[PDB]
């Protein structure tokens, strides 16, 4: 029972992990039966989906979050998102689950019957955590199988098949992409636009062209700095600012998770390109802007100027100005004015909503759209009665785009507090004091008063 | 109080003939009814539309009436606006357009039949709070 | 209007590049133990 | 003298699992028929003849809908004895008229007392102060305030609180509706007073953990303590630095610091019985003349406070009808307070 | 010695009254400017039209506010999200107007609060401390993000946060419980169960140490006087404590490991205010409370209200009232 | 310690489990009982689903008078046919 009690290893059950850090080959175990656990649920969780989907209803009428993901990749849709072949569901599906089991065999073998460190079996897969050299080589290389992983996006953009687009012409289709956006203004403009209202950051791409040609820089960049970290070895301006251990390198990890929860969060919350609302439901912004058509719709047919109708605080009724000049819908929607969707611009004019195209253009498809869109709201409670907080049982519904917000906003804030956890610790066991302060060495003991 | 026959019982045509449901009629109605249409008629309002509701007092006097089942069965078939001057297929989910509101490709005659029933019978178990909205729950 | 917009935008840049350059001088070794780190 | 009394006395007072005492007399059977009564009444009890309401998991509630809901309103302040003259003995209907709730509520306010004399009673045997004993008047002085007289000022039982943990919330609305209870200063004191109470049990524990001495070998530090050492287990001198530069001030007397602790959850409870004391009488802190007068003359003059009160208004005439059935309010439609639209 | 080492010296000393440190150097510039804004806008800012519909609502004391109506107001719903710094006024008139000011406040107090965070790490380490109070501020801190940031990133408008003052931050609960049946979602049930319990155990944990204390006073003087900063022994008897609790429940619910007791005293708010904090921080993305309006019916299918429903009646009647100008279409879906 | 016997003494000893199988389902089938039999209704007092009202009413009976409350309620019930 190699370290597999407290006196041996130091730490106790409650962190018996820990008793991991410098045993490589059960880490390896660790990670490889853990990474088993992630491709079963995502094969497991498929075939659940797929065995209670009704091609019917909408996804996101019937809880669905991965069949969305497979979807938007192009597989097993047609015009307008129909679902015209599941067979690409349940094949995504089977595969995961059955390399799981790859997997799990893995992990459970180097866990309890292979060596328990590589170092001695293996210079190649032994590793020491503060060898700088070798860890930014192990770093190296999975930064090459990332590049690879954004390049298969690519190409299945590209050459097999393409995507979901849900802005093409004719109410969404798949597209094949054939020019992606390479211009590294317009890939690395993203990265400097506020995040801020009607700006966005990088959750505001809203083309399949840059989607691409951003995937084709980050596969090279990628690359690239992988070939640089096998070549190369830490800087000593780096050296001197990090914490070289294993509990440093997870918290710095930590960090970078929760990081990118958080963009998560608000990429479902907002775009409506990657995650589209055919597949996820509107977004919060969209069926807001949505009741305000429906209204301004219902109202015109029955005869209304929508146009000059001032509402009872003096602002329009249905029309008003945002606080740069735009046309946008009135009501409490003012604030959702920033939302671009497929079935809302073709009323736009280089002024914002367009009176003229309100008064004559609206089609039957776009009245349909917006009413599905409103009473399809990202609203509803935790036991998923759908629609506000006060709406009576009826409607079994809550958004897509609600539950993989909440998620992974709790993911992304627990990760947070594992970084500062993790990172507070490896600092202080580096420097030597993450079990107490020595009574014949306490530091404040030295120092003069402060008063 | 029980689901008896009479509440079951509900006018089939205009000329006075009634009919009457099972309760896996009234059942199923309420289940097909949740399926294809309480996303915007939850309790019998009509959330795109407020101003018309599915009481009975208000189905009886659209044009034609729909205060029975063969006038709500054909309502599902070919919508009407509530003066029958316009056909509303293009925006109002029925038979008639199950292609652009797919969750009516799988509704059969008799699931007609049930949904009308519920819509005919709920008012009668709920009183003002079919078709009340908020001010009723 | 402009001039607050510049002097706020020197203002900043300056007090963040002393967060990062202090945190790069050596950070890790201004503790009361092991200085040695690196 | 070695009586029955003296005899009685060591036989309670016996190092057992349980201890019992002569404070378990009264402590056990009135603590163990409340709780009984609240599982009995939530399990199985209807709320249908009172309030209209169902109310156990019998009828379909689940764990925060149920509750052993008040009296009818007509009971005014009845004690509702099992034998007393509204259900003359007669066990089903005392369960309909809500006798389990005076039930529940008398047993556990001597249960409370009972509780207390335990923490004496033990103190005493020990040889510690009975300060546990005197924190625990907080909590008995919200329980009676809010289970007791807060009723009694009212017209009769059914308005104090039903035990139950949506009706709690229904309780909570209630007072902003009707008493702007959220306006009260002393609900404001008792508010701190539950808020510096975490806040102290967070940060005293946090420094204590990251002050500690390293006593042992181990990456758990938890072994690293022994309950008959001398030493204190972590450093007051390093702890007192930390706080005066990172907050300006400090602990400097661990004497102090806890009772510190003790005091300010329990001042800020019993600033809050003191209101609720009020609310009984509708004492209320419910308005700011000087804001109403101006409010009333310029249309154009807007603050929180007023936007609170419409806020109230529709609380109160949203909810009055179904909450209080025997008053038989008929709202017509064309009254409900109501904003554009909504 | 040259003067970056000694600037650097200087900003990382433990000599200083007040430590500094690289966070502090962030935190210092702008709680300041926080401070001076909203002391300035609270006693003389005119009134803020909050909800975009030309209604201003007034805050500060010169207006009509004592302390506790008054408040620093959020900025307008016709801004949304957007950025709204001084420069993109074309007048300080306006920006005080549309509510420039709470975004100038927030923003740098947020700043400021998680800089406050790390400086409390970064102490501990030139102390030789254990690292992670700042992991116990992290409850409180993610609190003020969840109702003055994510909050208003999920519905789309700094409007909807939470106003700088105490009948706003009322105003802020009550629509609050009308949109999201907070009282029935279990993450801020946790929540209160974190805050009861941890008042609950800060009455426990000073009562039972004051209980045992060492007798080194006379009764004419404090006993306060009995412990001396720094003395090396402790100052109560904790097998006397854990001999009195143990025999008020039985004896293995009681302590007897000052080091678990006092971890046990950290965690249990800690973990409960991290969950009120992501119950405000989900239910802004309107995953909701539990709904059960109508869940019981008769045979007959008549509903049988409970306490829920009745709930609900208290939530329309807020629902209803709230903005009461600001809602021209049925639905309030943001 | 103050003298009973260890509880994890207790229920690792096979006396403890051969009693306990009997009692424990004995107790558990007793409560199930109680409500499948309809007899918890009565005890209690609590309507069952087609007891909360009439046919045809849609009025709460509502206690309203303080020492005629039993009589109000035998007269409720008898008025559900
Ligand atoms: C190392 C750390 C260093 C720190 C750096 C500090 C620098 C500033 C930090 C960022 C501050 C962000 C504030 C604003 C966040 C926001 O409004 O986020 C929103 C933006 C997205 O913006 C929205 O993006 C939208 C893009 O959609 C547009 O484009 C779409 C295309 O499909 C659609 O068409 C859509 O309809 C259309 O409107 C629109 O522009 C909206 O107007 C716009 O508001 O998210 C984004 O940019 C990406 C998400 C940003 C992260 C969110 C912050 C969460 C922080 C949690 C912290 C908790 C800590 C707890 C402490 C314990
Ligand atoms: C501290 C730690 C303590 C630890 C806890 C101890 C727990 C002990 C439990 C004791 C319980 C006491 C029950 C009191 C019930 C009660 O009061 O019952 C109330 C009755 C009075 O009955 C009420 O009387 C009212 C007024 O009626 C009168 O007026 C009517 C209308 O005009 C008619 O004329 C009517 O005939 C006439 O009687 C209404 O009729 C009510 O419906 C009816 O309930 O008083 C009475 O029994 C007796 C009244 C006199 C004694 C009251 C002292 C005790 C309570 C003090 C609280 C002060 C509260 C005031 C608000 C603050
Ligand atoms: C993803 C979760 C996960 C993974 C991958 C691991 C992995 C590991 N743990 Mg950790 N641990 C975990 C969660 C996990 N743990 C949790 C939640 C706790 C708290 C309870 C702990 C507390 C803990 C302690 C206290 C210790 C470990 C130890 C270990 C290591 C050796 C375990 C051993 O010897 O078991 C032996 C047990 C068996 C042989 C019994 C069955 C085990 C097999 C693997 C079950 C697999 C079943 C599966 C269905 C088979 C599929 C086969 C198919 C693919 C063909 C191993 C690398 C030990 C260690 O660090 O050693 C140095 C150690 O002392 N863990
Ligand atoms: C990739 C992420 C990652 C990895 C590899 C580690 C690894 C480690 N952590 Mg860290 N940690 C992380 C993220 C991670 N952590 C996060 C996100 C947090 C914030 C909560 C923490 C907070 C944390 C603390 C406070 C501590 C560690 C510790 C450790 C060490 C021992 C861990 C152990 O054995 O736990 C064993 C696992 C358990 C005892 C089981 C926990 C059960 C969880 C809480 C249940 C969660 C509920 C579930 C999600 C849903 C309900 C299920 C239910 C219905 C059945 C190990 C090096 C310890 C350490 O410092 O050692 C150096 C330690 O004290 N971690
Ligand atoms: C990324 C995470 C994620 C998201 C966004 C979803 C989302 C969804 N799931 Mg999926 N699922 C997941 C992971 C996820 N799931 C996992 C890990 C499993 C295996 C257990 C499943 C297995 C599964 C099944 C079998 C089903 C779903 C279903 C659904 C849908 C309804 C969910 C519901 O009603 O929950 C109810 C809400 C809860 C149970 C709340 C959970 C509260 C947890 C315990 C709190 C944990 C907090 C934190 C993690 C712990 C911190 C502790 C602290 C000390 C540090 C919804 C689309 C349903 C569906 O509609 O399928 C079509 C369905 O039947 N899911
Ligand atoms: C990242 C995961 C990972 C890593 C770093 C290792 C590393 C190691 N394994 Mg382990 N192992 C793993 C996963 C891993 N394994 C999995 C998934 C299984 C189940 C198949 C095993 C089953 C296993 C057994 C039975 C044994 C080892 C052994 C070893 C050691 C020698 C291996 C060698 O020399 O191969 C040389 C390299 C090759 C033969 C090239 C293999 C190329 C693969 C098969 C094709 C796919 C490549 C491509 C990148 C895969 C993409 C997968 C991705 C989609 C997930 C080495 C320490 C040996 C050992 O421990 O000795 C005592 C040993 O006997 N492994
Ligand atoms: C997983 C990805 C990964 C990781 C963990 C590392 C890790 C490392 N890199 Mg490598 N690198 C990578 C990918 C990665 N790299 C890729 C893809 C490339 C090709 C572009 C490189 C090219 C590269 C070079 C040329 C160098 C490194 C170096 C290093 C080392 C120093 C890191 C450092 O100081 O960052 C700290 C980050 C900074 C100092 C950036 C400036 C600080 C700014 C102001 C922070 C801004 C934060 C802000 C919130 C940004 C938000 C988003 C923004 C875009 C708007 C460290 C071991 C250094 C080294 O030692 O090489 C041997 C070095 O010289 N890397
Ligand atoms: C180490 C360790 C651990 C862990 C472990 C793990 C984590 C493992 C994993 C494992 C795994 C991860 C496993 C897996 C497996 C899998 C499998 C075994 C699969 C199979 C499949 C199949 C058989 C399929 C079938 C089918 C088909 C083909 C078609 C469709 C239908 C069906 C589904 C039927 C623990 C914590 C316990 C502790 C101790 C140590
Ligand atoms: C794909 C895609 C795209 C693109 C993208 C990209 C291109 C990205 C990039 C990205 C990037 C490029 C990022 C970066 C990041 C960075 C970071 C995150 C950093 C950090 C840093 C740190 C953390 C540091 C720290 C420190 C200091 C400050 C002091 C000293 C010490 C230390 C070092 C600690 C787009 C949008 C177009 C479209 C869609 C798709
Ligand atoms: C009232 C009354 C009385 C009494 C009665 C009694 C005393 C009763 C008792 C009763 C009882 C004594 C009952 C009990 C029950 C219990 C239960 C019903 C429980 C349940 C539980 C559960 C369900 C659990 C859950 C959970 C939690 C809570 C957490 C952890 C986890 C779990 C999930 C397990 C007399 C005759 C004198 C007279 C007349 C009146
Ligand atoms: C927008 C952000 C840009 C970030 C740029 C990142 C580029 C990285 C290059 C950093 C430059 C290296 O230069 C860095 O600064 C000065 C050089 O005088 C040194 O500064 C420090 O040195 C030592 C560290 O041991 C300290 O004790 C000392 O107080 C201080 O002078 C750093 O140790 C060195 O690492
Ligand atoms: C009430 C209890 C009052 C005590 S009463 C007391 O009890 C003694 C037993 O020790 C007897 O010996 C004695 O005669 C009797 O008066
Ligand atoms: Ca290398
Ligand atoms: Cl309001
Ligand atoms: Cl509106
Ligand atoms: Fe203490």
């Amino acid at each position: 029972a190699t370290n597999r009690d407290q006196e041996s290893s130091g730490f106790a059950w409650w962190a018996g992990n820990a008793r991991l850090i410098n045993l490589s080959g059960k880490l390896l175990g660790a990670h490889v039966a853990h990474a088993g656990l992630i491709v079963f649920w995502a094969g497991a969780m498929t075939l659940f989906e797929l065995a209670h989907f009704i091609p019917e209803k909408p996804m996101y009428e019937q809880g669905l979050i991965l069949i969305p993901h497979i979807a938007t990749l192009g597989w097993g849709v047609g015009p307008g998102g129909e679902v015209v072949d599941t067979f690409p569901f349940f094949v995504v599906g089977v595969v995961h689950l059955i390399s799981s089991a790859v997997l799990g065999f893995g992990g459970v073998y180097h866990a309890i019957r292979g060596p328990e460190t590589l170092e001695e079996y293996s210079s190649f897969f032994g590793y020491d955590w503060k060898d700088k050299n070798k860890m930014t080589t192990i770093l190296g290389f999975h930064l090459i199988v990332l590049g690879i992983g954004a390049l298969l996006l690519v190409a299945k953009a590209m050459f097999f098949g393409g995507l979901y687009d849900t802005w093409a012409p004719g109410g969404g289709d798949v597209r094949v992409i054939t020019n992606p956006t390479l211009d590294p203004r317009v890939i690395f403009g993203y990265l400097l636009k506020s995040p801020f209202g009607g700006e966005g950051w990088i959750v505001s791409v809203n083309n399949l062209e840059d989607v691409v040609g951003g995937h084709i820089w980050i596969g090279l960049i990628c690359i690239a700095g992988g070939i640089w970290h096998i070549l190369t070895t830490p800087f000593g301006w780096a050296r001197r600012a990090f914490i070289w251990s294993g509990e440093a390198y997870l918290s710095y990890s930590l960090g970078a998770l929760s990081m990118m929860g958080f963009i998560a969060t608000c990429f479902v919350w907002f775009n409506n390109t990657v995650y589209p609302s055919e597949f996820y439901g509107p977004t919060g912004p969209e069926a807001s802007q949505a009741q305000a058509m429906t209204f301004l719709i219902r109202d015109q047919k029955l005869g209304a100027n929508v146009g000059s109708a001032q509402g009872p605080t003096g602002l329009g009724k249905y029309l008003m100005r945002s606080p740069t000049g735009e046309i946008i819908f009135g009501g409490e929607t003012m604030r959702f004015w920033d939302f671009r969707g497929p079935w809302l611009e073709p009323l736009r004019g280089p002024n914002g909503l367009d009176l003229n195209k309100i008064k004559n253009d609206i089609q039957p498809w776009q009245e349909r759209r917006a009413a599905e869109y409103m009473t399809h709201a990202p609203l509803g409670s935790l036991n998923s009665v759908g629609g506000v907080a006060t709406e009576i049982n009826s409607v079994n519904f809550v958004s897509p785009r609600s539950w993989l917000a909440t998620s992974h906003f709790v993911l992304a804030f627990f990760f947070l507090v594992g970084h500062l956890w993790h990172a507070g610790r490896a600092r202080a066991a580096a420097a030597g004091f993450e079990k107490g302060i020595d009574r014949e060495s306490e530091p404040v003991l030295s120092m003069p008063s402060l008063d | 109080a029980e689901l008896t026959p009479e509440v079951l019982t509900v006018p089939l045509n205009s000329e006075g003939k009634t009919i009457t449901l099972t309760e896996k009629q009234y059942l199923e109605g309420k289940r097909l009814f949740q399926y294809a249409c309480a996303s915007c008629h939850v309790g019998g309002i009509t959330k795109t539309n407020p101003s018309l509701d599915l009481r009975t007092e208000t189905l009886a006097l659209a044009t034609p009436p729909r205060d029975n089942i063969e006038g709500l069965v054909d309502y599902m078939k070919n919508p009407t606006t509530y003066d029958g001057e316009q056909e509303i297929a293009e925006v109002h989910p029925s038979l008639r357009s199950a292609d652009i509101f797919p969750k009516m490709r799988n509704l059969t005659e008799k699931d007609l039949v049930a949904i009308a029933g519920h819509i005919l019978v709920e008012p009668k178990i709920l009183g003002d709070k079919w078709g009340g909205g908020k001010v009723y729950y | 209007m402009e001039t607050l917009k510049i002097t706020v935008y020197i203002v900043v840049t300056f007090f963040v590049l002393l967060f990062v350059f202090g945190f790069l001088s050596g950070d890790p070794a201004r503790n009361p133990k092991r200085k040695d780190l690196e | 003298e070695r009586g029955w009394f003296d005899i009685l006395d060591d036989w309670l007072k016996r190092d057992r699992f349980v201890f019992v005492g002569w404070s378990g007399i009264l402590l056990f059977p009135c603590a163990y028929l409340a709780l009984g009564g609240w599982l009995t009444g939530t399990t199985f009890v209807t709320s249908w003849y009172t309030h209209g309401l169902a109310s156990s998991y019998l009828e379909g509630c689940n764990f925060l809908t149920v509750a052993v809901s008040t009296p009818a309103n007509s009971m005014g302040h009845s004690l509702l004895l099992l034998w007393g003259p509204e259900a003359q003995g007669d066990f089903t209907r005392w369960c309909q008229l809500g006798g389990l709730w005076t039930f529940i509520a008398l047993h556990g306010a001597f249960g409370l007392i009972g509780f207390m004399l335990r923490q004496f009673e033990i103190a005493r045997l020990v040889g510690v102060r009975p300060y546990n004993a005197i924190a625990f008047s907080a909590p008995i002085a919200v329980f009676v305030s809010v289970f007791l007289i807060y009723p009694l000022g009212q017209s009769s039982w059914f308005f104090a609180p039903s035990f139950g943990v949506a009706a709690i919330f229904r309780f909570l609305l209630f007072f902003q509706g009707f008493h702007n209870w959220t306006l009260n200063p002393f609900h404001m004191m008792g508010v701190a007073g539950v808020l510096g109470g975490a806040l102290l049990c967070a940060i005293h524990g946090a420094t204590v953990e990251n002050t500690l001495f390293q006593d042992g070998e181990g990456a758990s530090t938890f072994r690293a303590f022994n309950p008959t050492q001398a030493e204190e287990t972590y450093s007051m001198v390093t702890a007192n630095r930390f706080w005066s530069q990172i907050f300006g001030i400090a602990f400097s007397n661990k004497r102090w610091l806890h009772f510190f602790m003790l005091f300010v959850p329990v001042t800020g409870l019993w600033m809050s019985a003191i209101g609720v004391v009020g609310l009984a009488l509708n004492l209320r802190s419910y308005d700011f003349i000087s804001q109403e007068i101006r409010a009333a003359e310029d249309p154009e003059f807007e603050t929180f406070y007023t936007k609170n009160l419409l806020l109230n208004e529709g609380i109160r005439a949203w909810m009055a009808p179904q909450d209080q059935p025997h008053e038989n309010f008929v709202f017509p439609e064309e009254v409900l307070p109501r904003g554009n639209a909504l | 010695a040259n003067l970056w080492e000694r600037f650097c010296n200087w900003v990382t000393s433990t000599d200083n009254r007040l430590y500094v440190g690289w966070f502090g150097v962030i935190m210092i510039p702008t709680l300041l400017a926080a401070t001076i804004c909203f002391v300035i806008a609270f006693i003389a800012a005119p009134p803020v039209d909050i909800d975009g519909i030309r209604e201003p609502v007034s805050g500060s004391l010169l207006y009509g506010n004592n302390i506790i109506t008054g408040a620093v107001v959020p900025s307008s719903n016709a801004i949304g999200l957007h950025f709204y710094p001084i420069w993109e006024a074309a007048s300080l008139d306006e920006w005080l107007y549309n509510g420039g000011p709470y975004q100038l406040i927030i923003f740098h107090f947020l700043l400021g609060a998680s800089c406050y965070m790390g400086r409390q790490w970064e102490l501990s380490y030139r102390l030789g401390m254990r690292p992670w109070i700042c992991v116990a501020y992290s409850a409180p801190l993610a609190s003020a993000f969840a109702v003055f940031l994510i909050y208003p990133i999920g519905q789309g408008s700094f409007s909807d946060g939470m106003p700088l003052g105490i009948s706003g931050t009322f105003n802020f609960m009550i629509v609050f419980q009308a949109e999201h049946n907070i009282l029935m979602h279990p993450f801020h049930q946790l929540g209160v169960a974190g805050v009861f319990g941890g008042a609950l155990f800060c009455a426990m944990h000073g009562s039972l140490v004051t209980s045992s204390l060492i007798r080194e006073t006379t009764e004419t003087e404090s006993a306060n006087y009995g412990y001396k900063f720094g003395q090396e022994e402790e100052t109560y008897n904790i097998v006397a404590a854990h001999g009195y609790f143990g025999r008020l429940i039985f004896q293995y619910a009681s302590f007897n490991n000052s080091r678990s007791l006092h971890f046990f005293l950290a965690a249990w708010p800690v973990v409960g205010v991290w969950f009120a904090a992501l119950g405000i921080s989900t239910m802004a993305f309107n995953l909701n409370g539990f709904n059960f309006n109508h869940s019981v019916i008769d045979a007959k299918g008549n509903v049988i209200n409970t306490w829920a429903d009745i709930i609900n009646r208290a939530n329309l009647g807020m629902e209803v009232m709230h903005e009461r100008n600001a809602h021209n279409f049925p639905l309030d879906l943001a | 310690t103050t003298g009973e016997r260890p509880f994890s003494d207790i229920i690792t000893s096979v006396r403890y489990w051969v009693i306990h199988s009997i009692t424990i389902p004995a107790l558990f089938i007793a409560g199930w009982l109680f409500v499948s039999t309809g007899l918890a209704y009565d005890v209690f007092g609590t309507p069952r689903p087609d007891s909360y009202y009439a046919q045809e009413q849609r009025s709460i009976p509502l206690v309203t008078d303080r020492f005629e409350a039993k009589q109000q309620v035998e007269t409720f019930l008898e008025q559900l046919k």
